[PDB]
Parts: structure tokens; sequence; C-alpha cells
RNA sequence: ACCCACUCCCGACCCGGGGAGGUAGUGACGAAAAAUAACAAUACAGGACUCUUUCGAGGCCCUGUAAUUGGAAUGAGUCCACUUUAAAUCCUUUAACGAGGAUCCAUUGGAGGGCAAGUCUGGUGCCAGCAGCCGCGGUAAUUCCAGCUCCAAUAGCGUAUAUUAAAGUUGCUGCAGUUAAAAAGCUCGUAGUUGGAUCUCUCUCGGCCGAAGCGUUUACUUUGAAAAAAUUAGAGUGUUCAAAGCAGGCCGCCUGGAUACCGCAGCUAGGAAUAAUGGAAUAGGACCGCGGUUCUAUUUUGUUGGUUUUCGGAACUGAGGCCAUGAUUAAGAGGGACGGCCGGGGGCAUUCGUAUUGCGCCGCUAGAGGUGAAAUUCUUGGACCGGCGCAAGACGGACCAGAGCGAAAGCAUUUGCCAAGAAUGUUUUCAUUAAUCAAGAACGAAAGUCGGAGGUUCGAAGACGAUCAGAUACCGUCGUAGUUCCGACCAUAAACGAUGCCGACCGGCGAUGCGGCGGCGUUAUUCCCAUGACCCGCCGGGCAGCUUCCGGGAAACCAAAGUCUUUGGGUUCCGGGGGGAGUAUGGUUGCAAAGCUGAAACUUAAAGGAAUUGACGGAAGGGCACCACC
């Protein structure tokens, strides 16, 4: 059966964008889904997004621009202290002048630049560049 | 999927977005749950009360116009099955297997029927004990599963 | 595929080990079966008594005798067969004289020509075959 | 392809689509009003009704159960509510 | 071997003792530093640099045969004396002696590739040997035995063995399972693992704070405390440098002997995203006041005393008011209903169809059968053939499909009964009930094993006849077990899609089976709506097909075998070079045959997979020639 739905979002807007396709639908969403989309807008890799409210769970139109490389998910989600953060992003990411690590801390949902600024560390949800 | 066959159907209703009672709908809650009370003194199950309100007296889900559940009315006066519907169906489908297979005993798709039968009944005993609607000694016995039903 | 759940550490563990149980040099040294059959009983080097002068055949593809050495080991009494390397070396090696005897390179593996030999001579009566044959030591009587 | 508007779907492509596979999912069913050809007073009745809906002011048969829409009787005329 | 001189310990002790300990001896375990020459002049292979016109000139700079010269500098040694030390030794310091083959003479491994450096010379001649691996050697050996030369490290360098990296060849990161080793025959199912949306601190005490709870509890994250030294990281510090040490610096003073790190579990205080968990649905509810029931601590009160109440505290409680009184959603999750269907799904009974074999009768009959050719074989005690009937068992042709059904094995004459089932339909119902599965269960082709019944055909074994050099076979004749039914075992197949199951995304096209939704127009009918048969679409679940630069893959190929170094959706089984070997042994199941589990010794450099060229073929097609034919 569908679990972490974060996972199916994030394989279908990365399948989406290696077609070259300008919008992707997602479904079903959830606040976890928003928070991650949102931590990708600001840093100019989706664009804007637009939820449907279906009364049993909502589903969200995608806008895309070409800059999204990989969006993917780490599962499980696991606990990343601020020792450790250098180590996963040496992992995850392609190189140290771009692409971000998100993470669920106290703090809520955010890259690992600003996990850094805050001093907190939490738990991995998932990367893109 | 199905839980117990290799098909893989995508057959539901599709209840729509308003859940505003209809203006032509001129019945009140009060006469809804009248007329549940007495299609229950008849002898319906909740879902064929549903059916029938729906096929006939034009109430679309008996939720959306009293605020409430069919099974939830029916427990709340009083007047509601012992053990859930469904179980009840699962036990009779049981019982009614068993009592071919007796007399048919080189019958072996009949054995495996049966089976799958009673792991439905299982998993359902066994969640609806979790939720405490069964009491915790209650099990599942071919003998007393006529007595059941 | 693989489990991946945060709380599946001792399935991974458990198959890692009954797995690492099928491959060969684990299994090798793991097993004390190895230990036991070893000529050797795992030294590196073993001390024994020249039994006798034997010429082995070269495998099909090149034709040669290699000349070897019966010997009987003193710590545990098995009977080995060593290769003496040099050429002329076999004329320094008499009967039943103490001879130091190593591996032969490959971890008890038969080695190039010479079939079912593991082992080579290293000492004879307590000087070095390289010794003798460069000159620097002659045979003690 | 490629660009086209999730967001915006054309309603004939909309009804085109399987009922849980739209953008909001809206059921295919409705209810329709149905008089009898004698009977002066109308009866509501479901469009997919599993039941043999009798008129409550007669005898006479409304409607016959089938594998998806419910058949009407000959001469019983409906109009669709709402 | 020497000594209690240092570090400390013991005793009655400032005093004695200590093979604890210290100091030497042996010591290529290992680690730090570091000689085996430097320079000048010649002479030049000489070179660059330089003008000139080639020589030449260019005498600036570098290198080297330099058994050419030349003086300078030294410590390895020998050895006085100090210094060191408990006494010494060593090191350090200093006399004297101490270098031209500066003979005061560097080795260990190599020179085909891997891998740096000779297809130079002599010897051997598949011998001797080398060679970790591939290989070299059979009379011209780049590989052996040597000479010369060369190169790698160098006071060190080979070899054997354990182990680490290489090994993403154990894979958590991060491997594989269609064909290379690999997915259980199929389904159910306990434990395990994983699991869909959803919800933005105050009332009392003490001096506005300090206190008190408890907000359901956590996990997580950050902080704080507690955590031996040595080691590791690291600050300072010229041991002559360095490995070290914890010392040292200034002209009595000055200054160190830091700091970090220390999983896990246990304490501590902030945060509240994520993830579990609970809070009212027999109201076994919250809050306000009430009233009650009971017991009880003290107020009473200069005092005594007297005293039961009052007050306070509880538990047990009954009527009230108030809460906007309390139930999130109904998943393109899952059960269970309901409706019309649908299908070689299953069981029981019943029915039909020829055919085969045999029997009875009738006709004419000399052959009939078998094969490549025959023989074995039945035949005037009528074989074979033709006709009419009877019987016994088996089997359900053509229709029959890249069609349907079932979990898989598997499933096809008619009809009836019985209980099942997927998909579709659905504004029904429950409300997370789910996914995958150690243990444990059901089913499971054929063959085979015990009992019965029946035994038509076919037919392991067997007996013959042929063929062949031989045939214990292929071909033929007969023919036992079996093949058939019932009841018990067996649980194995190339049980195959050689491809686990669940879920999401990612291209087109035409068909096809089932269900539903539409639409002209033809047919059953003759007119009525129907409902069937076509025709044109749509939706959903299936068996598939074609196509495609989706993307993958060693490729064949795959729309999954894709969404994988841009590596993590969940979860079960399982592989780790080829043999030995699915063998031995133990256990377990079985009447048995056998099933399940399942090694090691030893052996080996390949075995294997896809694909390309040839060669070959007793495979199929063409074409040619009087050294073919007609
Ligand atoms: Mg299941
Ligand atoms: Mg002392
Ligand atoms: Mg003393
Ligand atoms: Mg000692
Ligand atoms: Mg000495
Ligand atoms: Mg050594
Ligand atoms: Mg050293
Ligand atoms: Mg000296
Ligand atoms: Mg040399
Ligand atoms: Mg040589
Ligand atoms: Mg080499
Ligand atoms: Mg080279
Ligand atoms: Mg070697
Ligand atoms: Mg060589
Ligand atoms: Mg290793
Ligand atoms: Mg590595
Ligand atoms: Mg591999
Ligand atoms: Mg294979
Ligand atoms: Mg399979
Ligand atoms: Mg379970
Ligand atoms: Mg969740
Ligand atoms: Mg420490
Ligand atoms: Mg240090
Ligand atoms: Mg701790
Ligand atoms: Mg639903
Ligand atoms: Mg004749
Ligand atoms: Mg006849
Ligand atoms: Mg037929
Ligand atoms: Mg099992
Ligand atoms: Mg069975
Ligand atoms: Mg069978
Ligand atoms: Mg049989
Ligand atoms: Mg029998
Ligand atoms: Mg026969
Ligand atoms: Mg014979
Ligand atoms: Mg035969
Ligand atoms: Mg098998
Ligand atoms: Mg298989
Ligand atoms: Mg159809
Ligand atoms: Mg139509
Ligand atoms: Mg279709
Ligand atoms: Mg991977
Ligand atoms: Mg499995
Ligand atoms: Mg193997
Ligand atoms: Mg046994
Ligand atoms: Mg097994
Ligand atoms: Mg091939």
């Amino acid at each position: 059966v569908r679990m972490n739905v974060l996972a199916d979002a994030l394989k279908s807007i990365n399948n989406a964008e290696k077609r070259g396709k300008r919008q992707v639908l997602i479904r079903p969403c959830s606040k976890v889904i928003v928070r991650f989309l949102t931590v990708m807008m600001k840093h100019g890799y989706i664009g804007e997004f637009e939820i449907i409210d279906d009364h049993r769970a909502g589903k969200i139109v995608v806008n895309l621009t070409g800059r999204l490389n990989k969006c993917g998910v780490i599962s499980p989600r696991f606990d990343v202290q601020l020792k450790d953060l250098e180590k996963w992003q040496n992992n995850l990411l392609p190189s140290r002048q771009f692409g971000f690590i998100v993470l669920t801390t106290s703090a809520g949902i955010m890259d690992h630049e600003e996990a850094r600024r805050k001093h907190t560390g939490g738990k991995i949800l998932g990367f893109f560049f | 999927g199905r839980m117990h066959a290799p098909g893989k159907g995508l057959s539901q209703s599709a209840l729509p977005y308003r859940r505003s009672v209809p203006t032509w709908l001129k019945l009140t809650s009060d006469d809804v749950k009248e007329q549940i009370y007495k299609l229950a003194k008849k002898g319906l199950t909740p879902s064929q009360i549903g059916v029938i309100l729906r096929d006939s007296h034009g109430v679309a889900q008996v939720r959306f116009v009293t605020g409430n559940k069919i099974l939830r009315i029916l427990k709340s006066k009083g007047l509601a099955p012992d053990l859930p519907e469904d179980l009840y169906h699962l036990i009779k489908k049981a019982v009614a297997v068993r009592k071919h297979l007796e007399r048919n005993r080189k019958d072996k798709d009949a054995k495996f029927r049966l089976i799958l039968i009673e792991s439905r009944i299982h998993r359902l005993a066994r969640y609806y004990k979790t939720k405490r609607v069964l009491p915790p000694n209650w099990k599942y016995e071919s003998s007393t599963a006529s007595a059941l039903v | 595929g693989k489990c991946r759940g945060l709380r599946t550490a001792r399935k991974l563990r458990s198959h890692r080990r009954d797995q690492k149980w099928h491959d060969k040099q684990y299994k090798k040294a793991h097993l004390g079966t190895a230990l036991k059959a070893n000529p050797f009983g795992g030294a590196s080097h073993a001390k024994g008594i020249v039994l006798e002068k034997v010429g082995v055949e070269a495998k099909q593809p090149n034709s040669a005798i290699r000349k070897c050495v019966r010997v009987q080991l003193i710590k545990n009494g098995k009977k080995i067969t060593a290769f003496v390397p040099n050429d002329g070396c076999l004329n320094f090696i008499e009967e039943n004289d103490e001879v130091l005897v190593a591996g032969f390179g490959r971890k008890g593996h038969a080695v190039g020509d010479i079939p079912g030999v593991r082992f080579k001579v290293v000492k004879v009566a307590n000087v070095s075959l390289l010794a003798l044959y460069k000159g620097k030591k002659e045979r003690p009587r | 392809p490629l660009a086209k508007d999730l967001l915006h779907p054309s309603p004939e492509e909309e009804k085109r689509k399987h009922k849980k596979k739209r953008l909001v999912q809206s059921p295919n069913s409705y209810f329709m009003d149905v008089k009898c050809p004698g009977c002066y007073k109308i009866t509501t009745v479901f469009s997919h009704a599993q039941t043999v809906v009798l008129c409550v002011g007669c005898s006479t048969v409304l409607c016959q159960p089938t594998g998806g829409k419910a058949r009407l009787t000959e001469g019983c005329s409906f109009r669709r509510k709402q």
C-alpha cells in the first residue's frame, strides 16, 4: 500500500521534470509536502504551486522551471545531529556551492544552512538540487 | 487490491463535494430518524437502510442530513445488532460454505475459499476486539458458528 | 529488496552474518577445519626430517622434473612434499636430515608447474639454501 | 503534452474522465422526479436504484434494477432534479 | 651482572631492608637523526649561450671517460684528560694520531608484460631450470646458467604466514537473482518490519518575582553536570634538528605543565516540526454553585477547666444551571452490503456422441497385418471387408482463438442441484480494520506406494521378429505393472514469464474479453417501447499485440528488466569463481521409493553469458558448368 506520501510527491515532480513538463499534479497532499515545496520555493527551484481542496485530501498543481536536477527523499527519516550534517551533505549534495538538505527540526522544516544558523538538528526528510 | 483475490479493481462511490442538504429534500432530521427506526424494526441492516432511503425517499447521505451516521443512530436509541453487520455476514457466509462442504467432501475449492473466509473473520474479530466492540473472550468456533447466526 | 525501516537492525545484522558464512575466505578462516587440516598448524614455517628425494612431473604444457623431498614434520608427524628451489640444490640435501620448510606463496595452494606441492625448503641442516647456493657457507660435517 | 494546464481542465474532458480521476470527484448519478402514468403525484428516485421502487400512492412499479442505471417503467416520465 | 644513588614501599625507624625499581650486558622487534665525499684546475664527449658566413668564433654557464693533476675539510677508528655515574659505560667536551684506488672498497632484489630497467655476448637445448599470474626453455632463449651494462629501495632489502586497504568480491552507506550463481510450485497465516489526510501554563505560599504542581508520556534535537591517567587530536617550548620530553626564559626574578574528544545507558534544562500515545459516545463527562452521608484535625478559651457545635479537611453523595454540551474526514486504502450480469472455475447426479475392442447372425470370400524391405502375427475350425444388433471401458474431435476461468497444479457433450468468485454499477455501510510475512497450515501435473472395483485402448518390464560389424535401441508383433474409479500415502517437474508481492510516476496506436455510459443508421421485425445482432465512441478491471532515441542493459532485449554513483516508497525469499556435491554425516517426515535440512578434506585458472566473424552440417532456399546432366 502507499506509504510516505512525500516520496510519491517527490518522485512525481522528479519524473515530470526529467520529461520536460511545465506542470505536475501531486496527490495526496500534506502539510509536510507543502512545507517541503515551500523550502524548494524560496530557493527558486520549483515555482508557484496551487492547492486544490478535495474534501478528502487535497491535490497540488506545481509549476516547474527547468532548474531542478534532482529532488528526492531519504527514508527512513534518520535523526541528524549538527556534527553529522557535514557527512550527510557530503554524501547527498553534488557540490558545496549549491544544493540543499531538508530537515524537520523543532524550529520547523528547513534546509541545512538555516539549521546551521539556528544551531538545531533534527530528522532528515530529503534533498533537492 | 483485493485482500484475498488477485484482482485490483477501482469501483466505489464518489461522494460529492457539497455537504449541504439539497433544497428539494423536504424531509427533516426527525422524519429521517423515525424512518430509520421503523426500517430497523422491519429487520434491516444500516446498509439496507441507506439503500432504501437513497432509492425511494430521496436522501443522499443520512449523516449529511441528521449530522450523524446510521449505526450511531441505531445504537443511540438501543436497537442495534449484538455484533457488527459485516462480521455477521462473514459468519453467515462461512456457515453456508461449511454446510455445503460437510456433504461434498471431495470439493477442494470450497475448502480453500472457506479458509480465506475464516482468515477474514479472524482479522475482523481481532480488530473489533481492539476497539472493545466485542468482548475479549469472544472467539470463532465452527461448532457454535451456526448458533451465532 | 532489502529492509530499510528504522527498527530493522537485528534483521540486517543476522542476515549479514548468515550470508557472511557463504564467503569462501570467511568460512575458511572461521570454521576451524582449515586450521586443523593445515600441516603447518597455522605456523609460517616448520621443521621436518627428509624422508626421500622425489622427482615430480611438471604439468602438461611444459616438460620438466621438479626435484622435491618428502619430509616428516617434527611437531605433528605429518608427511609433506616440499620443493627444493634452485638448480643443483637437491645435491645439498641428504637423507634423514633436518630441514626448515616454508609455504610456497599462495596460502596452501599449489604454485605454477608443480602439482600438489605447496611447500618449499628454506634451510638444510640449519644452514640456508641460498647461502649454500651462493657459496657463502658450506655443508656442516 | 508538456504545457498542458492541469489547473483549468476543460468541462468536456472532465466529464470524459473517470469520476474518481477528476480534479474533484463528482458522481455520475443523479436524482430524478418520476411521474406515474395515472398517479398525479411525483416520486423521488435514485438513477442507479438497486431496489424495485413501488409507487407510494399506488401499486405501480416505478423502476426495475439493472447492472447500472435503473430502468423506468414504460410511460413513467421523469425529470432531472436541480 | 652492579646498586639501593633516583621513584617509591616496609619497619620500632632522619639511620635498616627492598632481583619492587634503577644501571649496564645481549638485542637489525620497531621508531628518530644521519657518513660512504666536496672543490679548483686542466683536458675535453661535451652541451647549452654567443658573434660570424661554413669552419670558426663563442674561454657565460652546466655534465662526465677523466686508473689527469692539486691542495683543502672531515669523522669512522686509535687514544690522554675531564664530564657523566652509587661506581662505571655511552653520549657531549677536548689533547695527540687518523683518507686518493680516500681498498676507510653498500647491499638486497630485478632487467618480456603486470612494473622501472638490454629481442647485448657466451653456455644449455621442453634438459637443467625460471616463473606470485600470463608464460619462458624442443640449436638464432629480451625469461634459465653467467659476463657486461642497466634500475628500485638503500644501511637496508628479499621470503613464508596472520590481517587491513584494494573488495561496491558481504554492499548501513552501497552489490546482485530473465539468459552469467540466484524468486520458495501456489495461497493463507502468528511473531517481526512498515503503515493515508486531518487538530494554530496557571491557582495558591514567601520576599513584580522566588516557590508549587502537571501539560499524557516519550522518542528526537540543543544545552548543562558528572565523567582516571597514559594513548589520539592539539597549544606553548630551537632535544643542535627529529622521534621525544615537559620543560624552560631574563638580568634573584618571569613563566608553563593548556584545550578538545570520551559511543551506549543513566542525570539536567530549553524546542515542539517529525513519529508513537491518550484524553466525553453504557456520559463509569468538564465547570459553577447547591444540597446531602460519614468520619476526622484542630477555633472556642490569662488560664484552668467545660463543652458539643462552628470552622477546616476528606470520602460517600442527590437534585440543578451552564458547555454553540462531547463523534474530523469518508483515501483513485481496505472489508462488508445491494443490482444486473459473466466465465472449459469446483462438487454431486444425469444425458448424449461417434470411435475402439469383443460377441451373435447374415454375404462373398483368400488373404489380411505390418515395413524402407520384410519377418514375427491372425487366416477354408472363414481371417480381412460389407450389413444388422448387443456389451465393456476409455475419451469429449472439428467449433477451439496468442480467447475465458482458477492461488497454483489445472479446467471443454446436455441438463438439474449446491455452495463459491473477479470485474463493472453504486451520493449504501463500517471507519484504518492495511502491505509483506519466521513459526504453523490448505492445495499441489505426471510417475510411484498400500487397499478395493474395473480392466477398452495404449503400454515401463518381459518374450520375439527385423536392422546393424555389434543393438541389451531406434522399426514391427504380442504383452505385465500401469493407464480408469473410490479410499489412504507421496509433495516432486524446464511446477517457466527460467522474471516475488503491495503502491506511485513515466510515450503513442489498433484490436480483443467482461461490465457500465452515450450516438445517427441497419436487422429480430412487419406497428408500439423494447431488449437482443451489428455499427461509431467513452470509462474501468483483464489476456495480449505493434510501435517508439522513456530510460535502462554486457548485449540479446525490456514500457519494465525504466524512474540507480543525480545511489533510500514498504516488505519476504535468496546468490557470492568452477568442481568435490545437493555428496557424506546427524536430525526429521514417509510402508516404501524418497522428501526437507545439509558439510568438509581435496582439486582447479578458469568454468560461464551475450554478441561478431569464419569453418562445418546428414537444415532450408536459389545460381552455374558438356572437366555436370539432358
Ligand atoms: Mg494479503
Ligand atoms: Mg633506594
Ligand atoms: Mg636504605
Ligand atoms: Mg624487574
Ligand atoms: Mg657491553
Ligand atoms: Mg626482519
Ligand atoms: Mg629504522
Ligand atoms: Mg664520533
Ligand atoms: Mg646486481
Ligand atoms: Mg641475466
Ligand atoms: Mg616484470
Ligand atoms: Mg617498462
Ligand atoms: Mg618470486
Ligand atoms: Mg622476466
Ligand atoms: Mg579485506
Ligand atoms: Mg572502498
Ligand atoms: Mg557481484
Ligand atoms: Mg542461472
Ligand atoms: Mg515463481
Ligand atoms: Mg504478522
Ligand atoms: Mg501518518
Ligand atoms: Mg582518557
Ligand atoms: Mg602529541
Ligand atoms: Mg549522554
Ligand atoms: Mg471509501
Ligand atoms: Mg502366401
Ligand atoms: Mg464385421
Ligand atoms: Mg464435442
Ligand atoms: Mg515456511
Ligand atoms: Mg496435502
Ligand atoms: Mg496424481
Ligand atoms: Mg496413478
Ligand atoms: Mg491397486
Ligand atoms: Mg498393442
Ligand atoms: Mg542384443
Ligand atoms: Mg516397442
Ligand atoms: Mg524444486
Ligand atoms: Mg524455479
Ligand atoms: Mg461490452
Ligand atoms: Mg447504447
Ligand atoms: Mg480494454
Ligand atoms: Mg541501489
Ligand atoms: Mg515470498
Ligand atoms: Mg561457489
Ligand atoms: Mg539420516
Ligand atoms: Mg528447505
Ligand atoms: Mg551464445
